[PDB]
């Protein structure tokens, strides 16, 4: 599979 | 030696003294029976003409040669009426005014009528299309493939697309181009170079380097030229304005220059550059979603 | 060596991919067909009180949300010349967005160009980096395109390799748009009032906005060099949030 | 080597062969002593609606027919440089005079020239074939003369290398239209409204005619920088059939 | 080898085609396992991005190192409102005007007000003061030192000093500089340069010479840029007026340009160059024996 | 070879 971009809706950890 | 030519009878002339390839063609067969035969003269002859080329030909070889010249519909009858059944082959065709004009709406309407059988038994053909400006659009194809009622992806399948980013590559193009026109002999019909000089303006932006720009223009559009003579193809190419950009290298080259102005609302003018003023060398024609027709 | 031809319908499989970034203003979107984009330089000029910055920052916020016809958001690459790119501004613009203000700086990239050469070197850094993320970064913005090529060649005498130097960027800034799928925006300054550049960034620009003050606090975006008409034009606003839509 | 001299009487002697070849208007003819005479350049100039390539198109047949003084007719040698050679021009012609499509077509050698070096290559092309087929070829036309050399030479530093270029081919179409006793006729350009190539192109031709649009479809020939006198005047028609008489 | 790369993994990408430094950073992680294993990508990976250096930082990262960004008083109150503070680090502050305006009463201010515990957490600092006037005056600086409360030989030990008698002089001092401000890491917090181009029309005073002149003015101010940046040190520079010298390479280098003129009696104005006629970007203040301060 | 539509 290949990496996905995740909007910055959630907050970074 | 390379034809067949003996190597005792070539050492014949390097004695009396031909010694060049070009004084071979420019003796006579008179003088050249005095070293002879007229069977081993009509040889030497013979194979001289292959290397050198010296492009004679009779009237009559070329009105055979001009009998193959057909024309490719701008898709509106007024525009082809004044272009003499359209965009023609053996020739360059510029297209030149402001931005709102439809040069771009020439340049993709031709994509789809160049394979579309035509007047004087035009069969169709292929396009290479080579884009400076980043201007074209497959999705506009579509449309104009529309109104014709012809396939989208035959349609698509049969244009040839290059981006060039430099004035060298857009000339390195050409080779290309001339060397795709000999394996599909016959089969392509029409070459777009949208457009033909906005790269040599970017290369060559100083007062001093316009010597070189001149030189190279020039080499490109000769050419282009002999492309378009060579293969029978339609040249079609755009160009700015600032009057048309170029000076005399581009109006010399281009056989036919067309400006496009507006006229009233959403129609538009084509007319013969540096023509007299009168009304058989103008045409009014419309832009469509279905690209160049005529008004309603 | 064989760079070769694709068919139209090849090159029609690559534009399928074509996508826009929303400026923030609907208006400003409809005047460019969508918004900023992609396999495309659009530059944006006018004077130091109109948006630039505005619409720079804007962008670094808005290529980082999904958007129309399954635009699904991206990374971005920040290349300041003029020292004004501002983290502080992109989080009042991440709260109009209700977007998080840590995930926003962490997804984009940022890099000072200190001479024309600094910028062209960044460049080849750029290009890497579109590689190794591939379809990741949706958004390179350049901000400002010229300022350091006007700085590093103030002579008359110097204008010929200014113009060898800044063609060749350009080219290959039109060549990563192109091949890795990304909206490029530029902005520029201006010298009447016209845009820097001559014709070398006039041909490497696609879009070409030119931006000024409208009525009070509202802004106009014009398509340069197009005829005077009102679908060449579009009003927007500029608020603490970004680029937005008149009241 | 002794180049030498010969005397007056050797002189006589080859004058004795020189001929002209009818433009197929008697007024025209009058004009020029006969016509288009040989060993000489004749250069004909106006503006692109006159009738230099109707000229053009109907020496490619007159040229061929026995004319006044004895002259036999022969074939003539079209170097074009225009793209304005049209052999279908020449069936209407033949028409007029009654002759053979094919065969006028048949005695009509052509060639194209894309570049001024071209040009001056086809020229050692041209007298070799002179030199083959002895007092058969009349008739050396060259449409234009002098396009080539404005555009390979566009500079204001190569004018010096187009003055040598430009010299060095027109004294060798002298030498040729002298040597092998064929008229050589050149169309050329314009640029007040004086014609291009400056001292070099008017010391090349012996005879210089202007023509110009006369009343409706007339039109008019004058030799270039004589007097205002109507003996330096002649009115011709331009048909189907070529250059005629007025009705 | 420097960092620890084995002497037998460095020869294994030679082979596939890795020569230069450019060609180890530019090729990615999913081509380098190739060759690979990940963890031996990350080591070669990580060497090349130390020697090479991309520069490429997220905004995240930018924003942390913008938080340590702080102004330095000018002294008056309303002239710092103006700036935002007063002097801004990380950046060029420029100012310019008439000999008769305070631009060495803001330098010698500064010489002192940067040495001052001050807003947002400001701890104070060592100064650097590059003089190509000989203008500098400690004397001046006792006065200043006075008014703010403060011991007159601390004032003095905490500012560094040098006459730049020439351009390339003035350039060889900003390499001192560069080193001192390695060695006592954040404890310098002021750089003045004063003035920053009377040295390069000097010595550059001839209409052929100006090439040169704007190359070397443009080297040293990417470099002034770049310390006042990866140091964190607010750098202050004066200029003359013809406008302000130095075109755009001046103009470009500063963020904050600042134009200086006589006002009313004895009073100043500060003013933002290029900013457009509003009261917001204009200051009144005063100068004193204890240097910039507001008015009465 | 050309397959015209
Ligand atoms: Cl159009
Ligand atoms: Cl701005
Ligand atoms: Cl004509
Ligand atoms: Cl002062
Ligand atoms: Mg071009
Ligand atoms: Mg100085």
């Amino acid at each position: 599979p290949t990496k996905v971009f995740v909007p910055p809706f959630k907050t970074k950890s | 030696q390379k034809h067949g030519i003996n190597v005792a009878d070539i050492k014949k002339l390097k004695s009396v003294g031909i010694c060049t390839i070009k004084g071979i063609q420019m003796t006579t067969r008179r003088a050249l029976c005095n070293v002879l035969s007229e069977a081993k003269v009509d040889k030497i002859k013979e194979a001289a003409n292959k290397l050198i080329e010296p492009g004679f030909l009779t009237a009559f070889e070329y009105s055979e040669k001009r009998k193959m010249v057909f024309h490719i519909t701008t898709g509106s009858q007024e525009f082809d009426k004044l272009l003499g059944g359209g965009i023609e082959s053996m020739a360059i065709t510029e297209a030149f005014g402001e931005f709102r004009t439809g040069k771009t709406q020439l340049s993709h309407t031709l994509c789809v009528t160049a394979q579309l059988p035509g007047a004087g038994g035009y069969p169709g053909g292929k396009i290479i299309f080579i884009d400076t400006e980043n201007t074209f659009r497959p999705d506009r194809l579509r449309d104009i493939a529309d109104r014709f009622n012809v396939d989208h992806d035959a349609v698509l399948d049969n244009v040839l697309y290059a981006r060039a980013y430099t004035s060298e590559h857009q000339m390195e193009l050409l080779d290309y181009v001339a060397a795709k026109f000999h394996e599909e002999a016959g089969i392509f019909k029409l070459l777009i170079i949208d457009s033909i000089m906005a790269l040599f303006r970017v290369d060559f932006s100083g007062r001093g380097e316009l010597a070189e720009r001149q030189q190279k223009l020039a080499q490109m559009l000769s050419r282009l030229q002999k492309i378009s003579e060579e293969y029978n193809v339609a040249v079609f190419v755009t160009n700015q304005m600032t009057k048309p950009i170029g000076g005399h290298i581009l109006a010399h080259a281009s056989t036919t220059r067309i400006s496009l102005r507006k006229g009233r609302g959403e129609l538009r003018i084509a007319k013969i550059y540096d023509s007299p003023e009168m009304p058989e060398n103008e045409a009014t024609f419309a832009i469509t979603a279905g690209g160049i027709g005529d008004a309603k």
